[PDB]
RNA sequence: GGUGAGGUAACGGCUCACCAAGGCCACGAUGCAUAGCCGACCUGAGAGGGUGAUCGGCCACACUGGGACUGAGACACGGC
RNA sequence: CAGAAAGCCACGGCUAACUACGUGCCAGCAGCCGCGGUAAUACGUAGGUGGCAAGCGUUGUCCGGAUUUAUUGGGCGUAAAGCGAGCGCAGGCGGUUUCUUAAGUCUGAUGUGAAAGCCCCCGGCUCAACCGGGGAGGGUCAUUGGAAACUGGGAGACUUG
């Protein structure tokens, strides 16, 4: 039940958000077993600050990327790339 | 207490003139108190340290602690004395742009102008008086209100002008030049009664 | 030593005191209990008043407090400032600091934080004897 | 050796003391004072005297100090190495600093080295702290100091193969 | 199969017990304060087929799995006898 | 008992160094035979030589001074004496009076300087110093 | 410790029956008192002393003590 | 519109800061030395001055200064400190030398020592803290290969102990 997501890191006001993957059996900012991205969630058209290489060696292993990390990559399209070359492989 | 002084006592006391020979000289050399002439025996070097670290302070009427920790940014360099190098970084403040430009006549002038976002740097506001300028920030004048006759009257009083800086009063426009250094940039006051006074404090 | 002999002893340290032994109270509620409790002040009762008369060559009259807490024990302990606003049977917090008048006593009543009122003369100290600024 | 009254020298008095004998009836009172003088170029000297008042007993000192002066060889305002000395009870350390960084040591022993022109330096006195034995002791570990065209020209070889 | 055990080439001690006998091996490290080296030991109890080695016997031992009350170790070679 | 004789070599040189006259005899093995020839290589005496007839070494030395009467050695003085063996590694070696007197150190192939070793980057344990 | 059997996701005195008396200790067994352990810290020139909050990891606990059941996973913090 | 935006404890030495008067063995100050007692920079007022600085005094606790537990880094004739003396189990340390060994020791390669931590390089928040990217630190660690001077294990030798 591994699963890669999101973690904060906020102050009061402006918050700072990043991408965290895991196992789903952990809290969200606590244990990992490695690091994927992050983005920022100010100043938009905003920081798309991304890894784009454990994602895909990542789902091989098979996991599912959360609500937020399918949109913001398929801005990157990388689940288009997931059912681009997973689905045609 | 962030800054009070009429600028008179403080350099009745310490004793240099604070800094560039503008003085008041009718009253200078006998210090303050009930005894003004009738003076007494030789100062401790605890006295003598004392006024020496509360000269270089009263430089600008910034704070101990700040004192402090630019003295520990002075160690990370590696090169040089260490002495040297921070009283080079001491003259990296924007207000010591704004008083060796020629912008103003003194620092406190310089801080009530640069309070009020009355300058700007590269095209962009500071509005904070000691952001640290390095050599390459174009240092402006913010252009909206230029023609307040306050910044011309300090400029046209061309009293005190250093020669270390590239300057041209027509655009009110110009850059921090090269390097300072030691022979250059303000004798006499110290090169080691900071270096031997905070280490026991 | 030599060295062997350095390794079978351990070479003890020289484990310290402390001159305040009051504010490290070991309970009698309910059960008797023990000391965590390393406090700057602890408020306690009064026992009885007088005064005190110092050593050679020293020669006038000190009042003090002698002072029981809530752990059952009974210090003595000096009075600050002039005007002594507390009485007999009356709730002191205490402030440590040793003197050197007599045998015996070893704290300060406070002044100025609690039940007792602080400085009526002092305009220059206003700080301690815990009475802050007054319009005069 | 008797170098000469014939530079220019500069002073600072360390401490003077009030110093008792008991002549039948009253009392008497004279002082002394510990007095160095130095060229603030490398030569340094101290010496002492005793007399009925202060000008007069720091006078004498100066009198006395300038019959001695030390050599203290330098390389680059700092010492070649480190050195330790001992005169009853007054143990010393003195070693070389980083350059820029000042004088790190107490009362006496920087009214020495200052005087005689040291620019960095660490020391930390230890053991004996009356005075006077300080200063003797100071003296004596900068006596006990080698240098490299000095040391290269003792054994058989040369410099510059060992820095 | 990439990885056997730590043999510890000790001596015979004790072999009273039945198919058991005991391996002290021994070692000498430093002080954690100090410096010189101390010397120290523990005791292994070795399960053998039908006590073959005497007392002060050499032999290294092997481990294989918790047979009895603790005791995780095999005899492997005979080296050298006492006489 | 002398439980450890290199000690008792470099404390003969103190004492026969210390009153100023140069010569000196003492019974010697491989190693003592190894710090006088270091001592040799340094500038620091100025003659050694070996006189066998049944017994324990000899090697003779013969001491240096100088032009007016000083004395070129000024101390010297063990460092891993028995009882507490002391081991130094390649970025551990030592560097006395900044480099103006020298350091012994044993590696896996000999007895060596110290600035032989850091020539090498292999280190050993370390006998002594001298300056 | 050995023998065999039961039992266990799993080895094993974990448990039963038989044969012996073996085991651990001055390098500190056993006993008594105090303490959750760690990554870390506004101390020191450095060797080393002091604290275990944040925030993060591991362990243990649910008014006190026993006991199981469902569920693969609990002897279960808002289950019995 | 300069308008709303100024507060803290002492001044006998250690440790910059003086006067007038009162109580004048007593009212009360003491971090320690130490004051008082009719001429107090020490008791108390009042003004003068001093150092931090919208934060500044007191109280408690922890490290230093402490070489005052000394491995780094102390010593036992008189200062605190050699048992009243011998004999010896275990233990600590051992004369010279040839060959071997490689346990200690030195050296390479590899895996690991979570991330944020401290520091350094680079950057953004108007700088600043806060956040981001990259490696050094934490092994007295595990495997694997050499080195054979010194210590340690095996075989012989010598005569000084």
């Amino acid at each position: 039940a591994v699963k890669i997501r999101l973690k904060r890191m906020g102050s009061k006001k402006s918050p700072f958000y990043r991408i965290v993957v895991a196992d789903s059996r952990s809290p969200r900012d606590g244990r990992f077993i490695e690091t994927v991205g992050t983005y920022n969630p100010l100043k938009d058209p905003a920081e798309v600050v991304l890894k784009e290489d454990l994602v895909l060696d990542w789902l091989s292993k098979g996991a599912q990327p959360s609500d937020t990390v399918r949109n913001i990559l398929s801005k990157e399209g990388v689940m288009k790339k997931h059912h681009e070359a997973k689905n045609v492989k | 207490s962030r800054y009070t002084g009429p600028s008179w006592k403080v350099s009745r006391r310490l004793g240099i003139s604070l800094s560039g020979t503008g003085k008041e000289l009718a009253r200078r050399p006998y210090k303050p108190g009930q005894h003004g002439p009738n003076s007494r025996g030789k100062v401790s070097e605890y006295g003598m340290q004392l006024t020496e670290k509360q000269k270089l302070r009263h430089m600008y009427g910034m704070n101990e602690r700040q004192f402090r920790t630019l003295f520990i940014k002075a160690s990370k360099i590696k090169e040089g004395k260490h002495g040297v190098n921070f009283m080079v970084l001491l003259e990296q403040r924007l207000d010591n742009v704004v008083y060796r430009l020629g912008l103003a006549t003194t620092r406190r002038q310089a801080r009530q102008l640069v309070n009020h976002g009355h300058i700007t740097v590269d095209g962009k506001r500071v509005d904070i008086p000691s952001y640290h300028v390095e050599v390459g920030q174009v240092i402006g004048v913010r252009e909206k209100s230029q023609n307040i006759s306050t910044i011309k009257e300090a400029v046209e009083a061309t009293v005190g002008r250093p020669a270390f800086v590239s300057f041209d009063t027509e655009k009110l426009e110009g850059s921090f030049t090269r390097l300072p250094e030691r022979d250059e940039l303000y004798p006499e006051i110290d090169e080691a009664l900071v270096v031997e006074y905070y280490n026991q404090k | 030593p030599t060295i062997n002999q350095l390794v079978r002893k351990p070479r003890k340290s020289k484990v310290e005191k402390s001159d305040s032994p009051a504010l490290n109270k070991g309970y009698n509620s309910f059960k008797k209990t023990q000391t965590n409790v390393n406090s700057p002040q602890k408020r306690g009762v009064c026992t009885r008043v007088g005064t005190m008369t110092p050593k050679k060559p020293n020669s006038a009259l000190r009042k003090y407090a002698r002072v029981r807490l809530s752990n059952l024990i009974e210090v003595t302990a000096y009075i600050p400032g002039i005007g002594h606003n507390l009485q007999e049977h009356s709730v002191v917090l205490l402030r440590g600091g040793r003197v050197k008048d007599l045998p015996g006593v070893r704290y300060h009543i406070v002044r100025g934080a609690l039940d007792t009122a602080g400085v009526n003369d002092r305009k220059q100290s206003r700080s301690k004897y815990g009475t802050k600024r007054p319009k005069a | 050796y008797i170098d000469p009254k014939h530079l220019e020298l500069e002073d600072r008095v360390v401490a003077i003391n009030r110093v008792t004998k008991v002549v039948k009836g009253g009392r008497r009172l004279r002082f002394a004072a510990l007095v160095v003088v130095g060229d603030k170029n490398g030569h340094v000297g101290f010496g002492t005297g005793k007399a009925q008042e202060v000008p007069e007993a720091i006078r004498k000192a100066i009198e006395d100090a300038k019959k001695n002066l030390v050599e203290v060889p330098m390389v680059g305002s700092t010492i070649p190495h480190e050195v330790i000395g001992v005169f009853g009870g007054g143990r010393i350390l003195m070693k070389p600093a980083v350059e820029g960084s000042g004088v790190a040591a107490g009362g006496p022993v920087r009214a020495v080295l200052e005087l005689a022109g040291v620019a960095d330096i660490t020391s930390k006195s230890l053991g004996s702290n009356t005075p006077i034995n300080v200063v003797r002791a100071t003296v004596e570990g900068l006596k006990q100091l080698k240098r490299a065209e000095e040391v290269a020209a003792l054994r058989g070889k040369s410099v510059e193969e060992i820095i | 199969e990439r990885n056997q055990r730590k043999v510890y080439q000790g001596r015979v001690v004790s072999d009273k017990m039945d198919k058991t006998i005991t391996v002290v091996v021994e070692t000498k490290k430093n002080h954690p304060i100090y410096g010189k080296r101390m010397k120290y030991s523990k005791k292994y109890k070795a399960h053998d087929e039908n006590n073959t080695a005497k007392v002060g016997d050499i032999v290294k031992i092997m481990e294989t799995r918790p047979l009895s009350a603790t005791k995780r170790f095999r005899l492997l070679e005979v080296v050298e006898e006492a006489v | 008992v002398m439980t450890d004789p290199i000690a008792d070599f470099l404390t003969r040189i103190r004492n026969a160094n210390m009153v100023k006259h140069e010569t000196l005899e003492v019974p010697a093995s491989k190693i003592k035979r190894d710090i006088a020839e270091i001592l040799k290589r340094e500038g620091f005496i100025r003659d050694v030589e070996y006189i066998e007839d049944d017994k324990q070494g000899v090697i003779r030395v013969f001491l240096k001074y100088g032009k007016n009467e000083e004395r070129v050695i000024t101390n010297l003085k063990r460092i891993s004496k028995p009882g507490l063996r002391a081991y130094v590694k390649a970025d551990e070696v030592p560097k006395v009076l900044n480099g103006l007197g020298i350091a012994i150190i044993s590696t896996s192939e000999g007895v060596i300087t110290d600035k032989e070793a850091r020539a090498k980057n292999i280190g050993g344990e370390v006998i002594a110093y001298v300056w």
